Parts: C-alpha cells; structure tokens; sequence
C-alpha cells in the first residue's frame, strides 16, 4: 500500500488499444451549390 | 456513430436449405461422406469462406 | 409567357436537358407484322348442367390464340341481394392441357381471390357487371354471363398460344361446373324449384398471321415465360372466442414464385371472406328486425371491413427462419397491394408479394420454392368473442378481435403464382420444369 | 390534362411537366434562374349564406359561401428535381 | 387501479486490459453457442 | 437546409472577415504558465485597535509576492436596522502604504465610499456591502464580521503583486487609521451609544509562492511597475446660498500623470451623505411622512441616485487659466463620464472626470499630468437651495439650477486624483522614482 501521492494516475489507454479495422474518414456533407449563386461575380471595381 | 461496416444480415449466414448438404457431398463422397467430415475437418472447413469486397476511401 | 421559362435555364438543368437525348414532340410508332383477330366459338363435349364436367378442345382456325370467354345463360332463382358472382361461382375450374399435358389450372374461389386482388376500378366493376346480376334485377331474369378466362395466354398478346406451331398436340380445356350456385338454383343449402340449368359457350380469340410472321413460327421452336396457378386446401385453424388460434401451414410450392395469396372462407356461401354481422350489407337482413348472422347478403358478401376478417398475423418461414418480419393481416390485406398493385383488396383477402410488380408479365424477383427444404406460413388468428347480431360490439371493437360467426370461416385456401417455361418444338407442347 | 385523376375542391395544380404524376423529367421550371417568381390570386365573393342550400347551389361562378372566410391559411408547394450524388461511402445533393 | 410498471435493463460488462482488448478488437473469433427454437401448436383435446 | 446554408452563401464581401483566417474559435490552446500558490496569512497588529486610534502591521515574509489584503473587522450594532451605512469602511478612516520607509500611497474612508460608487457594480458592489454593512435587516446587538478589502495598486491585480521577494532589505508595512466613531455602532448622530463594543480587527494578506525559476528571478532582477497612487486634498466648499448660486475656483494640488479625477459634495457630519436630504421616500429618517425629519439621513438609504439633492449645478477644469473643456453640467459628470469610462452608475452627489479613455482598468489609456500644469483649478457653480426639502412636491416638481434648502448641509468637497508612479525595485530596496 502506497501513499496516493506516490501512485498512479493515468486511465485506461482504450484510444490506443481499440484498434478499429478501419482508419477513419473525413466526414464530408454538403447542401450542394449555390445554384443562384452560380456565374454571379459581386467582386467587381466600378471601371 | 460513424460505422462503416455493412450489417445487412448477409455477411457470414449460409442460408441455403440442405441442398448447401448435398453441394459440400458433391465436392468429397458419393452416398455417405461422413468419414470426409470425421476426418478431413479442417478440410471441411477451408471449404468453407466468405466473398470479399473491398473499398478504401481515404482522407483528404 | 413560355419563352420566359426556355430562358430560365442553369447548370442544374445540366442533368435534365443538358446534351439531351430525347424529345416528346414527335413519336415514332413501330411498323409492325401484319395480322388479325377473329373471335370463334368451339364445340362444347359432354353434357352442359350444374355439377357436370364439360371440355372442349380448340379449333385450329388461326395461329395463335389468346383471350378465351366461357359464357352462360342463367337465370335469377331469386330476388336481386340473392346473387353473388354467379357466374364465378358456376364456372368451378378450368384445367389447359397440351398434348395430354396439364399445363395450367384455375379454380372459382381463385377468379374470385385474383379478381380481389388484382382487377380494380372500372376494369372490376365492368368484370362483375359480366358475371352477376347488378341492375337490381328481379326472380325469373335472364342474363348472359362472359367470364374471361385468366390463363397465361388470355392476358397478352406477347404469350399468345401458338397452336400453328402446336401441330401434333391438342390444346383442350376442362371445364367444371358447380354443382349450386348462390341465387341462380340454390338458396344457402336449399334446392330452388324450377331452377333452369345453364346453357354454356366456349369463344376463343384467335390471331391470323400473314404468311411471313406464320412460316416463321411454324418453322422455328420457341420458348414462352409464363405463369402457372398452383394451389392446394387447408383446413383453418378453427378460431375461437377464447383463445387465438395458430397454425402452421406448409406449402408445397414449387418454382420461382411471384406471389403467395390466401384467403378464409365460409365454403357454404361464395366469395364468403369474412364473418357475418348486423351492420350494413354484412349479413341478410342486417340493420332490421330480420337481420340474421347465420346468412350473408349475397349481393354485398364482400366487404371492406377488415373487423370481419378472421386472420390476426402472418409471417412466411423458410428453411426455419423468417422470410419476413410478422405483420398484420391488414398489411398482407391493404398494404401488400397498395405496394405492388395499386388496387383494392376485400376484407378476408391477403397478398404477399415476393415480386416488384406480380400483377404484370414480366418477371420482377420471385421465390424459388424448389429450392426451399420447408416453406411455411405462419397464421395467427383473432378470437371471436364479438357478438355479431350488436353494431355497438361489432364496430366498437380492438385491433385482436372478431366476430363471433368468424368461426365459420373454416375453409382456407393457399394460392402461389410462379413462373415455368413452355416449350413448342417440333409441333409439340410441354413444359421445362416440373 | 396532366393527371388523370379527380382534383377534389379547394386543390389546385399547375404544372409545367407534360407528365407530372410520373418520374421521368418532361419539362421543367427552373426557379434558381428567376429572379422574382410570384403566384397571384384572386378570391370569391363570399356572400352566399352557408346555411340556405337555395343560396348555397343556385349561385354565381364568382361568389362562394361566407363561410370561405374561414379558410384562411394557404400552402404552396412545389416538387423539384435535385441530384443526390453518393460516392466513396457518402453523399449528398448537387445543388443547394 | 392497478399501476403500470417500471422498467430498466441492465448489462453487465467485461473490460479487458490492454493485451486481451487488442486482441479482441483485431484477432476474428467464433463461438459455440445455443439458440432456441420455438412452435406453438394446438393440444389434442384429451377426453373422458 | 441548416447552417451549412449560411456556408454556401459566400462572395466577395465574405473576403474582409474570413480570407486568408488568421483564427478560428474553436481550438483554444491554453497558455502554459508558471506554477504558483496563495496563502492567506494573518498578520500581527500592532497598537491597541479601538475607536479613534492608530495602529499598524508590518507584511511577514511568508510568501515571494502578496496582493489581496482585507481587513476584517467585527463590531456590534449600537441601534437598528437603517441606523447604518458601510460602518466597517466607515471604521477604517485611512490606510497608509509604505516601503521602507517612504510613502507609496495612502487612502481613506471616503476613498473607498467613492471609489466603490464610481468603479464597483452590480452583484459586486453588492457583495461588497455585504461586507462591510448590514443588509439583512439585522437589530441591535447584533454582531458582525466585516470584511474592507484594501484597493492598493497590488491589491487589485495579480499583476502588480508586490514582490516582497526583491524587497529583502525593506519591511513594507500598512499603517491603519480607525475613526473615533461610526454611526449606528458607537455614535447615533452627535450622541455616543452607552455601552457600545469595541471592534476586533485583523489583518489578512494574501501571499503567493512561486516555483523556483520565477522566484529566482524575482529574487535578483530589477523591477519597474506602474503603480497607481491616490491623491486627496479635501477643502471647504462654496457652500450653496438659498438666494443664489453660489461658485469655486479650487486650486488643485495635484501632480503626476492622472488617470482621472473625481470628487463629491458631502455633509462630513454623515458618512456618505453626498446628498441633501428631503422628506421623500430614503432621503431621510421619518421621509415621506409628517414624523420626517430632513435633518436627520436615513443611513441605512444614506446614497441616492436623485440629483434633485445634488449641489453642482456645472463644472470645469483650467490648466494654467486655460479652459480644459467647454463647461458642463453636474450631471455631466455623474451620469455620462462614468457611463463612457466606467460602465457602472455613479450615485448623486459623486462627480467623475477621466482624462483616460478606460480609467476603471490596470492599462494607461491618456493622462493629465500635473506636474506639468503651474496652475490646475477646478471650478465649480453650485444649485440655489430654494427648495422646501420638508414638502414633497417641492423637491420632486422643480427644476434643473435648484435643489433643497438642505443642500446648504454639504459643507465638505473631497476631490480626489489617480495617478501613475514608477515603483521600481532593486537589490532588495524599493520605492517610488517621482515626488
């Protein structure tokens, strides 16, 4: 038995033994284009 | 969530009928194969695998 | 006006008229084999009456057949309500064998089952106004009846028979009259005095081919997908009032099935689906003094109201495991055929499809039964503890019960629909699978 | 003309498909391309007293019941057609 | 009057330590194991 | 659909806030720091602690750097509830800092009553009265313990935690001041309360430890702060006549780099009274009935936001004759200055003029530096007290130049000045590199 301040503390590594089959993705989601938004320039200096 | 794996149900169930019985006795014996089970069963059952398909899809 | 649509055009538009491939405006109709249709009546063997069998074969008067009519003349033995489909009922079965082969096979109760299920709106109602009496005809009126038949060569010109191509076999159909018929010679179990017998005709449609398009077939085999009826009865589970009744059927069905159907009956009274009850048109006399629940209103013995119907729940089982999970008898009732058919389906009446479209010709998945060791259909049934004789109890009811005349359905009638290939080679007729 | 079926009161359809009922594209409006698309209405007189069936089917094409000032919400739709784009394990809609 | 139950289910669960948790996640496994199967069927009714 | 509909919808406007992102908000890396602890150590006083006398406590070395100090006092209640008003700041008439010897800074009673008005709010400056008064109706006899923080230039940031750690040859030492009476305590108007108690009093400084690295630096580096120091000259003011408009030209004796001034009109006989007092509710014992007595505050409501009872009617500041800015009205300085510089709500009678654009916080932001201005003057007019502060409507209907013929009571002005100093520590010494 050991003073507390001599023991331990870190958790259970489980993020770095689950080991998932796979690697992970980048989730990507998307609404699409800006279909009125399309061939619109408002960047425009006034000539 | 975030799982990748397909989980339809149709992934490792032979769901045939017993015809599946009579294939695995056209490959070994005639009548009664049961010697080809009691015997070559580990044979048996490298007879025995999954189809496989893979997709990566990587990072970005 | 319009043209301020043509110009409202963008990138999205790129996968609807972009690089576009097709037009509406101007349809091109393909030219096609020259040919004509000559309706014929054929000779009628043995002796025409109620409960006698009859055949005929058909003449070869043209190449290829297809809608075939067996008309009758009856009379009402009664008032109108009387009748029901009369004549369906007569018409008991009808076998097709080619060349001494039986090829197909349909029963009244399955005219009456497929009519349920797969005839709709006007195309149904016009079916009964050729097999029934729906005017409110009177005792004594005289009526010809066409019932088309539902072979596989009677719903398409592209299976036509080709009896040209058929030369050394005969194709003959046996036809079997019922012994009664609801309103025409009997009332419910009594014999009605001065009934007349029927008086029956067999026409046939049948398709001339030019001469390029008839070599043709007479000089080459040919292969035809088509349906077959198999069906077998069953005794229902007898439902009760206490408890709920569950059986399980197998089914000796074989090749690639398109569909299962089924229904209860009450075999005493014709196209009975359902339990008798004193509510409108569910039973003789129902909403009087009269009423009764013993007798149906013939004229009304199918309903709608699914409170009448016998069965609680059903699941398919294949080889030991579940085909699908257990749904309610109104899912194989409404649901099924809205799914796949769009029609509507009677109380007592229930689909499982096991194609996209069963009621078409294409085949669109079926269930192949011979390669299933044990296929079986699991019924549960609802108690009928309902006093039929009392509306309250009768339309105030649960999801689980019945009437208490559901017990009567006692006559269950399993159907599957399925596909097989005929063979014409040679002159002769048969088919690839048994 | 477009259907083929029955339309039951107080349910309009315009279309701009030749066969809107099906799933085949037969003509389109693209409203991601008009700047200012606007249906317009005009409404009944509604002075025709509900309660007297004299007045309530012997009367005129532009009135209708008092009544009919009761309906006073309105719903407009519009059915569309998108690109749903799936690939490597996900997707989502061409066009927002 | 009669009350309507309360309800709750539990799991009791096993962790591994790091050696036996990798090998679960990464190694394939198969277990012998028992299911039941079961019919309803109606009792010949017995008599005196 | 959702909030990847405002995504979508970007162009050319978008560039000026999310182009070339320098930073996003959702990945806050924390800084490191250096590891620290803080005691609280309670020091010894010296002298005998009383009403009216002067005692003083030298900061023990326990820790490398100290900041928060409190005071705790606990005194008895010599009359009911209303009776008082902030007795425990009361009680501490001044506090004086000093570093071996030399005066940093020094503060008093009013210091505090003013600076909490201007610069505390909210729950904290009610907090803050919970601390040093009774605000739950508590009665006589009741006993309290009080606790005045100190609001020295290292007692109100942990950035200028004062390093007693450099300071290895000065002993840095706070003397304290206690008033010779407090109101509702030992005193009840001019009268003494028979048998009220003495106070207790203790001194309490935080100090903080440091690691090794931190404190080894402190230990031998020189420092240079910014410290502030408060300036006070109190006078006699032009007190308001009730025919007229009484004026002042204050010669203000101020020096250094200032943050800003402040200052307030009172009646030195009532702790906090910045106000007339009128028959109206809180203006004074008995107001609102016929048993008011407009002579007499209600001390526990002594403060009010009605600048009826204010006495400025305008002021201005000169630097060397010169206008420092267009003259304004009394209520320029105590409603708008302390709303632009403070953020707080400054009570009637307490008067607010920064030099600085944030002069409630640590960093610099514009000073007046005095001791560059030959000749600083604050000049002020005053409200004519023709209103009967007995009759209600009187005080509540009148107009903007007027107040109550009580106003003739704020006979004291307390102007007060913050400042900047260097405070630089080397070789264990400390002190202040400007006069």
């Amino acid at each position: 038995r050991v003073k507390k301040s001599a023991l331990p503390d870190k958790e259970f590594p489980i993020i770095e033994t689950e080991k998932y089959p796979e690697p992970p993705i980048l989730w990507e989601t998307t609404i699409g284009a800006p279909s009125r938004l399309f061939d619109r320039s408002d960047g425009v200096k006034y000539v | 969530r975030d799982t990748a794996s397909i989980g339809f149900s149709d992934t490792h169930q032979d769901e045939k009928t017993l015809r599946f019985l009579k294939k695995q006795i056209s490959q070994f014996i005639k009548h009664l194969k049961e010697y080809y089970p009691n015997n070559e069963l580990t044979k048996k059952l490298v007879m025995k695998y999954s189809d496989v398909q893979l997709l990566p899809y990587t990072k970005g | 006006g319009g043209l301020s649509q043509l110009v409202a055009y963008g990138a999205q538009d790129v996968y609807l008229t972009g690089n576009p491939q097709i037009t509406f405006f101007k349809t091109v109709y393909r030219r096609y084999t020259n040919f004509a249709i000559e309706s014929i009546q054929q000779t009628i063997n043995g002796s025409v009456g109620f409960g006698n069998k009859v055949s005929t074969q058909i003449s070869r008067n043209g190449d290829l057949i297809t809608d075939i009519v067996v008309e009758f003349v009856l009379t009402k033995g009664g008032n109108g309500g009387t009748t029901y489909y009369p004549a369906e009922e007569l018409l008991q079965d009808v076998e097709l064998e080619i060349g001494g082969q039986r090829i197909d096979k349909h029963y009244n109760d399955w005219f009456r089952t497929y009519d349920a299920l797969f005839r709709m709106n006007d195309d149904r109602y016009n079916y009964r106004r050729m097999t029934d009496w729906v005017n409110n005809e009177l005792v004594g009126a005289q009526k010809r009846f066409y019932v088309p038949l539902i072979f596989f060569f009677n719903q398409t010109p592209g299976l036509a028979l080709p009896l040209i191509a058929l030369q050394y076999h005969e194709v003959k159909l046996y036809f079997t009259l019922a012994s009664q018929v609801q309103g025409v010679n009997y009332n419910g179990s009594s014999a009605i005095a001065g009934a007349a017998q029927p008086t029956m005709s067999v026409w046939v449609d049948y398709i001339f081919l030019d001469t390029q398009e008839r070599t043709r077939f007479a000089q080459l085999p040919h292969e035809y997908l088509i349906e077959q009826l198999q069906f077998t009865g069953s005794e229902t589970a007898t439902p009760s009032a206490t408890t709920q009744a569950s059986q399980n059927i197998r089914l000796n069905f074989n090749h690639p099935t398109k569909y299962l159907a089924w229904n209860f009956n009450n075999p005493t009274n014709y196209g009975q689906y359902t339990a008798l009850a004193n509510i409108p048109g569910a039973c003789s006399g129902a909403g009087t003094a009269a009423a009764t629940v013993t007798t149906p209103d013939y004229g009304n013995t199918g309903t709608y109201n699914e409170q009448l119907a016998v069965l609680d729940s059903a699941k398919i089982q294949l080889n030991g495991q579940d085909r699908f999970a257990t749904r309610k008898g109104s899912y194989f009732n409404k649901v099924q055929p809205y799914q796949s058919i769009g029609g509507v389906t009677p109380a007592g009446v229930y689909l499982y499809s096991f194609a996209l479209k069963p009621a078409g010709r294409q085949p669109s998945g079926t269930c192949n039964f011979s390669r299933i060791d044990n296929a079986t259909l699991s019924l549960t049934y609802k108690t009928c503890s309902i006093d039929a004789t009392s509306p309250a109890a009768v339309l105030g009811n649960t999801e689980t019960v019945t009437a208490n005349t559901a017990t009567l359905l006692t006559a269950l009638n399993i159907y599957a629909k399925n596909y097989n290939v005929l063979r014409i080679m040679s002159g002769m007729g048969g088919l690839a699978y048994a």
